[PDB]
């Protein structure tokens, strides 16, 4: 669903989906080839 | 032997994919593109 959302000081709007994106263990953002944020790693899950 | 990038249609279901922006904003950024008037089979008429 569409919400507002702050993860570990990250902010914005949209809607979060289930990633199939394999973050390596140290990555914490995922960006689109626009240099825009599209993914994040859920601080207290860790799921992507 | 053309190939056209843009293409518009209604894209905001074919947008949600794994890498969502495959793209020329993919909408999000505020770039659309509106569809002709006169659609190619109508040209071809
Ligand atoms: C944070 O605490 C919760 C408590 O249930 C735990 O399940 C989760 O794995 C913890 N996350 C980290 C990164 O330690």
């Amino acid at each position: 669903k569409c919400v507002n959302f702050n993860f570990n000081g990250l902010t914005g709007t949209g809607v979060l989906t289930k990633s199939n994106k394999k973050f390596l263990p140290f990555q914490q953002f995922g960006r689109d080839i626009v240099d825009t944020t599209d993914a994040v790693r859920d601080p207290q899950t860790l799921e992507i | 032997k053309v190939t056209l990038a843009d293409a518009g249609f209604i894209k905001q279901y074919g947008d949600c994919l794994g890498d969502i922006a495959a793209r020329c904003a993919q909408k999000f950024n505020g770039l659309t593109v509106l569809p002709p008037l006169l659609t190619d089979e109508m040209i071809a008429q």
